[PDB]
């Protein structure tokens, strides 16, 4: 009974946006059939997904229930619609979200995995030589495989607070960091990617218990990024870090601004730091976009005439079901705690 | 239509309906072959004359052909029905490898045909059983001691601790400690009259030291026991030094902390905002922890380990030794369960891994 597991879910109390659209698009593609009549409203409402465009996705998904209503249950899209209005983003606690971002990052290293060469790396040594501080190291070792170029880049949160400062003076949008302060400590977790220690997970998608930072929001802020896009998963902040990737890639285009495949190279590598940051728990796939998207730092890539994919995928299914039933067992599984401890204030109340 | 219940142990396998209150099968998961094959009471009859085997080793299962047998004794010779008609839950040890998660369901719809099924941590099924959703389970049974962090329904697997301390150790602790008093307690049937004892007349002192203390100076606690064939044997002091042997494992010769300290350990391995409701929410579970005493005991010792200003509340139901099966029945009983099933038609859409996004 697919309704009344669709009517179970909608009633939690935790549901959110992200959980909304799930949640919808799987009673969507439950009710109706895979028919190629339909099949361009589900990707369709997938890419608005990907990029936390959430009000157009849920106004498309009530709209897509008020038409084709013949096929659907009346009761379930009434509970829908119901439900939209009320429905916010907790960016502690988009567990959905971060699910379907460390996979989603998984994926992105996997098909930057069948790029050709990594060429784009041993060139990308020169150009970090270039910029690295005396208060840093030299890389000189050849890269060949993709971990090796991982840790290359992910070696650029050396140059910060040394040479990253001039282009975070200028930058706005920073000034908006609500990372606290207050060092929380570490804490044991076997959750992959963003995700948080505490919250539940496939079996298969474990990985082995490592302690991870602790990181609160500053809320005395007036006007954070976590309250002006409740909509992403809290990890670290806007991510500081990425301005020292961006020092040492406009090295790296002024030193190759007439190279034939220069977009291809520059799309690797930016698509390497994202499907990293999320991979190793830094940041979400908006924290560093938010950054990578500045209009002053978006001149860099607009003189050389680089078009930033920004890692958006042709195909993001796999996650997005995935995601489904990580929200499907989420709010049955809250449906039946209700259940279970009524059940049981049922029998306290008798005897 | 009722939805059938297994727990599966090392020692004894837990058997029923949902809905019930205690299973209506509990046997033991043997398997013996002479020295065809028999299982359970069946294999118990002839135990000198077969080799029995425990597919189940510190709660994993590590024969799957004697578990297919013990789960076909089950079905058709114990409960009396056909798994085809039923939707089978099943139980799953803490930190299971997903493999067995797999080998388990592939047997589920592919050898028994069930429509349904589903696979839980006996110890979040023992949390249940008590109406909880977050707190720590100490699940120590036949095979192995479990402790179990749980956070509303999910078992922490970053805090979930192994202990290879329970009831088959004990027992042989005793076995030596009669066999340093001139009782000859070595072979098979000598360990079940020992087990015997210890079940009737052990219990976790309070205090060990004082215990031993007066047992040396008097003999109130000196008890008696009558053999099969007769003769009567007295237990004095050895009735609370073998339970010990989970608060001290250094008499079995094992380097480890004890269940007390596995317990403080494994809520220590957990989140600083949810350690005030692991201590005031532990309960204890399986038959290794049905011995007089051992609660008061574990509560001194969680006081003693854990801070000086935060409540903690050890919880033993009387029916502790079947929490993990009477919370697979409060479950397979509740009206929103029924959408949490395998059915048929996912395995057969999503193959063996299904298990690992419905039942997580
Ligand atoms: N009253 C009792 N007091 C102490 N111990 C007992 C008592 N009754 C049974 N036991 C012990 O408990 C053991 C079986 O307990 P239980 O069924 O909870 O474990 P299990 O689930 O079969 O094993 P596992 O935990 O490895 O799966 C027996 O070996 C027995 O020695
Ligand atoms: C009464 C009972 C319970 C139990 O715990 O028994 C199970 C099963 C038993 C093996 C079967 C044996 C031939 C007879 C069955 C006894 C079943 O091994 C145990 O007794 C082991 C051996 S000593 C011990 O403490 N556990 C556990
Ligand atoms: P964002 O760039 O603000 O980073 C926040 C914290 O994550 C840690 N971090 C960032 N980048 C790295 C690398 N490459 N390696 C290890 N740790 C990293 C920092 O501690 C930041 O404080
Ligand atoms: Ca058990």
């Amino acid at each position: 009974k697919i309704e009344l597991s669709i009517s179970l879910s909608l009633d939690s109390p935790k549901l959110d946006e992200s959980d909304f659209i799930l949640l919808s698009v799987k009673y969507l593609e439950k009710s109706l059939g895979k028919k190629k009549e339909f099949s361009g409203f589900f990707e369709d409402i997938e890419k608005l997904y990907f990029k936390q465009n959430y009000k157009e996705a849920i106004e498309k998904i009530l709209d897509f229930c008020k038409k084709n209503e013949s096929l659907l249950s009346e009761q379930v899209v009434q509970r829908l619609a119901e439900v939209a209005p009320r429905l916010k983003s907790n960016p502690k606690d988009n567990e959905s979200r971060r699910l379907y971002e460390t996979l989603y990052a998984d994926h992105l290293e996997s098909v930057i995995k069948q790029e050709s060469d990594l060429s784009v790396f041993n060139e990308l040594r020169d150009s970090y030589n270039a910029v690295k501080p005396e208060y840093a190291v030299t890389h000189e070792t050849e890269i060949k495989t993709l971990d090796e170029a991982k840790q290359f880049i992910l070696s650029f949160v050396m140059l910060n607070d040394n040479v990253e400062l001039p282009l975070k003076a200028q930058s706005e949008r920073y000034p908006k960091k609500d990372r606290s302060r207050e060092e929380l400590g570490n804490t044991p977790s076997a959750n992959p990617g963003i995700m948080k220690p505490n919250s539940p997970n496939f079996t298969d998608n474990l990985v082995p218990v490592r302690d991870v930072p602790k990181i609160a929001i500053n809320e005395k802020v007036a006007g954070g990024y976590s309250k002006t896009k409740p909509t992403t998963p809290f990890v670290a902040s806007l991510a500081g870090t990425t301005y020292s990737l961006m020092v040492v890639l406009t090295d790296y285009i002024e030193k190759h601004k007439t190279d034939k495949d220069i977009e291809k190279k520059v799309n690797q590598i930016i698509n390497l730091w994202i499907s990293s940051y999320i991979k190793e728990g830094y940041h979400s796939y908006s924290e560093v976009v938010d950054v990578l998207t500045e209009p002053f730092l978006q001149s860099i890539f607009d003189k050389a005439n680089i078009k930033l994919n920004y890692g958006v995928l042709d195909d993001t299914h796999a996650e997005f079901r995935k995601a489904q039933d990580y929200v499907f067992g989420l709010t049955i599984q809250s449906a039946m705690h209700h259940e279970l401890q009524e059940r049981f204030k049922n029998k306290e109340k008798l005897q | 239509i009722a939805a059938l219940v297994v727990d599966n142990g090392s020692g004894m396998c837990k058997a029923g309906f949902a809905g019930d209150d205690a299973p209506r099968a509990v046997f033991p998961s043997i398997v013996g072959r002479p020295r065809d094959s028999y299982v359970g009471d069946e294999a118990q009859s002839k135990r000198g004359i077969l080799t029995l085997k425990y597919p189940i080793e510190h709660g994993i299962v590590t024969n799957w052909d004697d578990m297919e047998k013990i789960w076909h004794h089950t079905f058709y010779n114990e409960l009396r029905v056909a798994p085809e008609e039923h939707p089978v839950l099943l139980t799953e040890a803490p930190l299971n490898p997903k493999a067995n998660r797999e080998k388990m369901t592939q047997i589920m719809f592919e050898t028994f045909n069930t429509p349904a099924m589903y696979v839980a941590i006996q110890a979040v099924l023992s949390l249940y059983a008590s109406g909880r959703t977050t707190g720590i389970v100490m699940d120590s049974g036949d095979g192995v001691t479990h402790t179990v962090p749980i956070y509303e329904g999910y078992a922490l697997p970053h805090a979930i601790l192994r202990l290879d301390l329970a009831g088959r150790d004990l027992t042989d602790y005793l076995m030596k400690i009669l066999t340093e008093r001139g009782y000859s307690f070595t072979t098979t049937a000598e360990r079940e009259i020992v087990r015997d004892i210890k079940e009737k007349l052990c219990y976790v002192a309070l205090d060990f030291e004082q215990e031993m203390a007066t047992a040396a100076s008097s003999s109130s606690l000196e008890k008696s026991y009558e053999l099969p064939d007769g003769q009567v044997i007295t237990i004095g002091n050895e009735r609370f030094r073998c339970p010990e042997a989970l608060f001290q494992p250094s008499f079995l010769g094992m380097e480890s902390c004890g269940i007390h300290e596995t317990t403080f350990n494994s809520i220590m391995k957990c989140d600083v905002d949810i350690r005030k409701d692991l201590y005031a929410n532990t309960v204890l579970s399986g038959g290794t922890t049905m011995y007089p005493g051992i609660a008061d005991r574990m509560q001194k010792e969680i006081t003693a380990l854990a801070p000086s200003t935060m409540k903690i509340k050890i919880i033993a139901p009387p029916e502790r030794k079947y929490s993990v099966w009477i919370g697979g029945s409060i479950l397979a009983s509740l009206s929103t369960f029924q959408q949490m099933w395998i059915s048929k038609q996912e395995y057969d859409e999503s193959g063996p891994s299904i298990v690992h996004r419905k039942c997580f």
